[PDB]
């Protein structure tokens, strides 16, 4: 595309920071001019900062606003404890159990080497635990994760390589722990 | 720190693009169709437990776009920097051959938020089924999306996002098949 | 039903 005209974007961003439920919240009110963040309101605070020369003019015309400042020092009840009681049920309490998959990768990289996936999927939210087992002893060496991947649907993927060397009288064991599960979720695999 | 809650929106010219989200822990709860001047609930089981009055959103965007215009001549006209987006194709689950799945582009870490994404089968342009999300918002400022092809697994298809963005010299290919 | 709102903060005009 040959549209080369320049671009200006301006962005508003209010964030709602959650500690211990609704036992501790912080609002951050943030305008971004472009890239640049320009000026802020924190809670914390209780008045609007410059975080750059763009921003004071808007800080010294929104601190002067005596009724404006007192609805934003509310807001961490009217808006940020409203908005977490009405979203709780469906967000902060969302479980979703993982499918767990083990298999041979298509790809063999290594000689003398059988790389082994263990593949999670479709879970929230992101905290998990996955382990690999060779006859019930933890294997550490040889372990490889894509880490976290958000699907952007409310759900997770994650997948667990082990580089092995195959034996006789093996088997694998790919054991997760997920809090939508009361005990690990586990998948074996023997040659 | 348990959860984060965000409301973000913007306004960008000379495109005349508006949009008002809400994010709770990186997913996105619903934006409003700026068209439609509707709610759109991400997972629609949400629409069940919630509701938003979307007047307030297009009230919100009209302001944001005067607040735009005051900024852009307090800047001295200043334009923003292309950043161009990171490209990853990856499907929800293992493939297993005539088993349903899905291609999902992930296009990351860009700005404007402006991004023409085609999915490719064969070489060629498809779009039955496809679905996108609104731009999303990141702790740096830049944008993220995701894109959705469900198909089929076969040995014969082969798949490409393709991904236009002003940052990038080119338009980006990033392939995805099933061999062997 | 009993509706649960979602409240939005409004913005405001910057320094004109």
């Amino acid at each position: 595309m040959g549209d080369t005209r320049p671009r200006f974007l301006w962005q508003l961003k209010f964030e709602c920071h959650f500690f211990n439920g609704t036992e501790r919240v912080r609002l951050l009110e943030r305008c971004i001019y472009n890239q640049e963040e320009s000026v802020r309101f924190d809670s914390d605070v209780g008045e609007y900062r410059a975080v750059t020369e763009l921003g004071r003019p808007d800080a010294e015309y929104w601190n002067s606003q005596k009724d404006l400042l007192e609805q934003r020092r509310a807001a961490v009840d009217t808006y940020c404890r409203h908005n977490y009681g009405v979203g709780e049920s469906f967000t902060v309490q969302r479980r979703v159990e993982p499918k767990v998959t083990v298999y041979p990768s298509k790809t063999q990289p290594l000689q003398h080497h059988n790389l082994l996936v263990c593949s999670v999927s479709g879970f929230y939210p992101g905290s998990i635990e996955v382990r690999w087992f060779r006859n019930g002893q933890e294997e550490k060496a040889g372990v490889v994760s894509t880490g976290l991947i958000q699907n952007g649907d409310w759900t997770f993927q994650t997948l667990v390589m082990l580089e092995t060397v195959p034996r006789s009288g093996e088997v694998y064991t790919c054991q997760v722990e997920h809090p939508s599960v009361t005990s690990p979720l586990t998948v074996e695999w023997r040659a | 720190e348990e959860h984060v809650i965000i409301q973000a929106e913007f306004y960008l010219n000379p495109d005349q693009s508006g949009e008002f989200m809400f994010d709770f822990d990186g997913d996105e709860i619903f934006h409003v169709d700026m068209a439609k001047k509707e709610t759109v609930w991400r997972l629609e089981e949400f629409g069940r437990f919630a509701s938003f009055e979307a007047q307030g959103a297009l009230a919100n965007i009209a302001v944001d776009k005067a607040n735009l215009e005051i900024m852009t001549k307090r800047s001295n006209y200043t334009p923003i920097t292309n950043v161009p987006p990171e490209v990853t194709v990856l499907t929800n689950s293992p493939v297993e051959l005539r088993e349903p799945n899905v291609l999902i582009c992930f296009i990351d870490k860009f700005t404007p938020p402006v991004v023409n994404v085609t999915w490719l089968r064969n070489g060629k342009p498809v779009t039955t089924g496809v679905s996108e999300t609104v731009f999303l918002p990141r702790e740096d400022h830049l944008f993220r999306k995701f894109h959705y092809l469900p198909f089929l697994p076969s040995t014969e298809d082969v798949y490409d996002c393709r991904v236009e963005h002003w940052g990038l010299d080119e338009p980006l290919l990033k392939h995805w098949e099933f061999d062997a | 039903q009993a509706r649960q709102m979602v409240q939005a903060m409004r913005t405001i005009g910057t320094h004109p």
